[PDB]
RNA sequence: AAAUUGAAGAGUUUGAUCAUGGCUCAGAUUGAACGCUGGCGGCAGGCCUAACACAUGCAAGUCGAACGGUAACAGGAAGAAGCUUGCUUCUUUGCUGACGAGUGGCGGACGGGUGAGUAAUGUCUGGGAAACUGCCUGAUGGAGGGGGAUAACUACUGGAAACGGUAGCUAAUACCGCAUAACGUCGCAAGACCAAAGAGGGGGACCUUCGGGCCUCUUGCCAUCGGAUGUGCCCAGAUGGGAUUAGCUAGUAGGUGGGGUAACGGCUCACCUAGGCGACGAUCCCUAGCUGGUCUGAGAGGAUGACCAGCCACACUGGAACUGAGACACGGUCCAGACUCCUACGGGAGGCAGCAGUGGGGAAUAUUGCACAAUGGGCGCAAGCCUGAUGCAGCCAUGCCGCGUGUAUGAAGAAGGCCUUCGGGUUGUAAAGUACUUUCAGCGGGGAGGAAGGGAGUAAAGUUAAUACCUUUGCUCAUUGACGUUACCCGCAGAAGAAGCACCGGCUAACUCCGUGCCAGCAGCCGCGGUAAUACGGAGGGUGCAAGCGUUAAUCGGAAUUACUGGGCGUAAAGCGCACGCAGGCGGUUUGUUAAGUCAGAUGUGAAAUCCCCGGGCUCAACCUGGGAACUGCAUCUGAUACUGG
């Protein structure tokens, strides 16, 4: 980068994405366990991991990454699974 | 292309800059065009003094 | 956001701004919303040199549309003439 | 009230889907003559209670599909 | 931008007289304007339909002192404007300030005229104008300024404006040297020996 | 009261005429080039080709009223250390001025440039739901309680440099979990879950760890629903040519369920159905940014996308993702390819289709110019900084407009030239001479307007405990222009310093000699020159235009010569050799019904800009501007029923 500016935002940008990546990944792990409960066919393990996901799953959408549509669509088609089941 | 020199008088020869312009020759069968003089290496027409423009020729003193 | 604002359309050495509101992110004589009054600083004597629209003006100003500071300038002088 | 557009249908073998055709009658723009123009279109007919040749009547809703934003109201004209 | 040549051949041309002089002369003792100018006036050449209308444009922009490219852009806002097209070229032919200056008599000749107006001498509702084109409006005030009024080819000017003709339109008086262009002059008004109708021919090609 | 003022033909087939028909000409316009010439001023324009590559300078920075701190200066506020009775030292800079770099957030997605690609994912007109929204603004709630580090800095250390690495030191409006939180999310309900940041001016008392606690003002911080802006998406009708491009399509058409986007959707996946497009032109090829607009045309039409404005695409080529509300991002990131550059050979740096400017291409396209003073943008509560956008300066007659290059006299019709019938006429009032003006150029003075804003004090209002501090309203002095030797006015003197080009046989306005002799040469057509050339070159004279004049290239008109307005088919070109017939085109006569076309009225929209009409400002005009009309179109609603249509 030529401009001051633009040198300094290129890494706060890699630093932010350093940070967001974990964030990410740590709430995908989280809706992951939710969905293996859903297909392992036990309501209790479903929910065991839902009410513990929808926590870090409503955190972060007034906090950055991910937006309250997409939450509250994750946790629509989470409950509908779990109602589902069984 | 071939063009058609107007006036008497041409020094332009082989290897010659010349400028071209529109403007075929009814007499002669080919020609399209009209080469215009007082261009980059194209002299004009000497001890001319009526249409002087037309074949690049300065104003006498 | 929205502000009330100039835009030059007169010639050279002879401005002459036509007060209307458009997006801060637009050029100085490009796209504006609406066109509110005009303004001429060389107008001469026994001539308007200004004609706000001061209803459009509190209209916009009620929704949130910003004033600039010749156009806020003016509008007291407009106010105090009239 | 609500903008409708009433056309005859033209093949009805797609899962709740029919093709409509549209027949609008516009002057030409240059010698001023009156043709007629196909407008056809997918309409989602949800319990496909048509066939071949009776004309019925759609209205604009959403994107259903990749093309098709029409959706069917009433079937006039059903008796062949 | 203006004529700069001999004030007697384009009347030989025309035929007619052009006023082009102050009149202290006759016309007829003054040059030989019965013929054609050059080596070849003597003929009578038979002029065509196109011949004629050019040869009446051609004398009425003498006559006013203007150019071809004036002259088109008048006839543009003659025909622009309602009414009769070529009572309206005419009236803004002679609304000009050189002319009106010229017909209420401050100037000798319509060169003279144009040259007064060009030197600042010339004020229109006490303002100094100095271009030979100014349009006048009616109920204005044209005015020779204090330090023209002196002059002695303005008074000269003034002395022999009276043994001619006398527009009906203006407003004069020598004491103040001042007048007021009362209303547009009409097609009546002004000179019968020239034909309207040639000069729209003309330019309708 | 006005937006209506609108229509020209001519030359050329033939011994002669008419008609058909082909070519050319008169007219207007341009992002123009060339040749000749060339004075000024105003308003506009200035890489149409190589999206060819770039030397060099500048174009996106600012915030200490967020934070740690002091690497240059100053007041050295300030106790100040050996204080030369100003000299030096720690510093004080969570004290005040301010401050390189650093963290943090804001802006970089706006402004600017280009039309390679895109004939439809693009553009215009008219509608729609299935969604977002920093900054602007309204309403209702809250800002309680703590951590773990990290840049800077410090000790090294690899590399030539780009750039890194190692252990701690430490900050906050950087980060995270608790607890509160519904008109928020999920859920039929019951029920489950989601936020925070503090800073700045002050102040009496109450007060104190002597840093403070606490009250108010100011700006932020959050959660929800709104208003405006920007949007992302879909549908309907239009948007170049080619059929010597006729079949195309298997994520392809639809359906079920899952996944994904902020939002609907084969956007994607697994399965099932065999469908979808197409002679109303599917698929394919070439070309091309689109629109308001511009030129021409009376009109309908044709051409076109110069400037400006609205939209899209692009940023050496291609692919990709992240931050960010907003990008798959001109001066951001990564990778592959070419080019250019430095090297210690291990390794690295860059993308002017930004402003200028350089090298090539071209017939051609400008100066490495000044300023943020105004209009705006970005940062900042403010002051304040950036701004090659912008405001302006320079060159070019590239286009439009205006002015001047003197005027009134002036017949000895001066002299010379031109021809001549030698008597004459032409140049010609033309010249010389007299008289009178000094516009423009030059010199010297005077001198507006583009300037509204800002700081410093003072009186009043809103505030609280307060006369503190802030905001607002008036008042007084400071103040501010790159343009700018400004526009403009005034005095000097002298008529000086200021006119050329094209044409002259017919089309088309203008005729006589000299030099040649189908040679020299002209030409858009008809055609000229073979010894009388008004057609070649020159001279004299005449015509047109004018700081411009002609040629060239393109567009429209004439061309009624693609004819919807507005043609013909017996003989000039034009009836298939004939018949049947699908789609299609049209359709006898009456009633009732519908009202799709059609007709009437209303609403929204048809951006601004541009044209036209009425006025104004520039001394006129060009130019600018206010209102009106117009945008001939589309959608909806309410009626009319004669005609066409069901
Ligand atoms: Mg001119
Ligand atoms: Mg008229
Ligand atoms: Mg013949
Ligand atoms: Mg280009
Ligand atoms: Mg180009
Ligand atoms: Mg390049
Ligand atoms: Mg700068
Ligand atoms: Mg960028
Ligand atoms: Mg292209
Ligand atoms: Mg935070
Ligand atoms: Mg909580
Ligand atoms: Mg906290
Ligand atoms: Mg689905
Ligand atoms: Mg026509
Ligand atoms: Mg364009
Ligand atoms: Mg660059
Ligand atoms: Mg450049
Ligand atoms: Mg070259
Ligand atoms: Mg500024
Ligand atoms: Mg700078
Ligand atoms: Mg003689
Ligand atoms: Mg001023
Ligand atoms: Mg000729
Ligand atoms: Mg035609
Ligand atoms: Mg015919
Ligand atoms: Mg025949
Ligand atoms: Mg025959
Ligand atoms: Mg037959
Ligand atoms: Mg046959
Ligand atoms: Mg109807
Ligand atoms: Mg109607
Ligand atoms: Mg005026
Ligand atoms: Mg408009
Ligand atoms: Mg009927």
């Amino acid at each position: 980068a030529n401009i001051k500016s633009a040198k300094k935002r290129a890494i706060q940008s890699e630093k932010a994405r350093k940070h967001n990546a974990s964030r990410r990944s740590m709430m995908r792990t989280f809706i992951k366990k939710v969905y293996a409960a859903i297909e392992a066919g036990d309501k209790a393990a479903a929910q065991k991991a839902f009410n513990e996901m929808q926590p870090i799953v409503d955190r972060q959408a007034a906090k950055g990454l991910i937006h309250k549509n997409k939450a509250a669509r994750h946790k629509a088609n989470l409950t509908a699974q779990i109602n589902k089941l069984a | 292309v071939t063009s058609y020199i107007g006036g008497e008088g041409h020094n332009l020869q082989e290897h010659s800059v010349i400028l071209i312009r529109g403007g075929r020759v009814k007499d002669l069968p080919g020609v399209r065009y009209h080469t215009v003089r007082g261009a980059l290496d194209c002299s004009g027409v000497k001890d001319r003094k009526q249409a002087r423009s037309k074949y690049g020729v300065k104003r006498p003193k | 956001m929205v502000t009330i604002r100039l835009a030059r359309h007169g010639a050279k050495k002879r401005p002459f701004y036509q007060v209307v509101v458009a997006d801060s992110r637009n050029a100085r004589n490009g796209r504006f919303i609406e066109r509110v009054g005009f303004f001429n600083p060389i107008a001469s004597e026994k001539e308007e040199g200004t004609r706000l629209d001061l209803d459009r003006i509190a209209h916009w100003v009620g929704q949130g549309a910003t004033i600039s500071d010749r156009v806020a300038a003016l509008i007291k002088e407009v106010n105090k003439a009239a | 009230k609500i903008r409708t557009l009433q056309g005859r249908v033209v093949s009805d073998k797609m899962e709740k889907s029919i093709v409509v055709a549209i027949e609008r009658f516009v002057k030409h723009p240059i010698y001023g003559k009156f043709i007629k123009r196909t407008t056809k279109l997918h309409v989602h007919d949800e319990n496909n209670e048509c066939g071949i040749g009776d004309v019925v009547e759609i209205r604009e809703c959403r994107p259903l599909s990749k093309t098709k934003s029409w959706t069917l109201v009433r079937v006039v004209e059903k008796a062949v | 931008a203006r004529y700069l040549g001999p004030k007697l051949k384009l009347s030989r041309r025309e035929g007619t007289d052009l006023f082009l002089k102050s009149g202290v002369r006759a016309i007829d003792t003054k040059c030989k304007i019965e013929q054609a100018p050059g080596q070849h006036g003597a003929r009578k050449p038979r002029l065509s339909d196109y011949g004629v209308q050019l040869r009446e444009k051609q004398k009425v922009r003498r006559i006013y002192g203007v150019l071809e490219r004036q002259f088109r852009n008048y006839y543009k806002e003659a025909a622009r404007l309602k009414g009769n097209t070529g009572e309206n070229l005419l009236a803004l032919l002679e609304g000009r300030l050189d002319n009106v200056v010229y017909r209420m008599g401050f100037g000798a000749t319509r060169a003279e005229a144009r040259q007064l107006v060009s030197h600042k001498a010339i004020m229109v509702n006490g303002r100094v104008v100095n271009i030979a084109s100014y349009q006048v409006s009616p109920n204005d005030v044209v005015s020779i300024r204090e330090k023209a009024k002196k002059q002695s080819r303005v008074k000269a000017a003034l002395e022999l404006a009276e043994q001619r003709e006398k527009p009906t339109w203006l407003e004069v008086d020598a004491g103040k040297m001042e007048g007021t262009f009362k209303r547009k002059p009409e097609r009546s008004d002004l000179s019968a020996d020239i034909n309207e109708h040639l000069i729209v021919e003309l330019y309708s090609k």
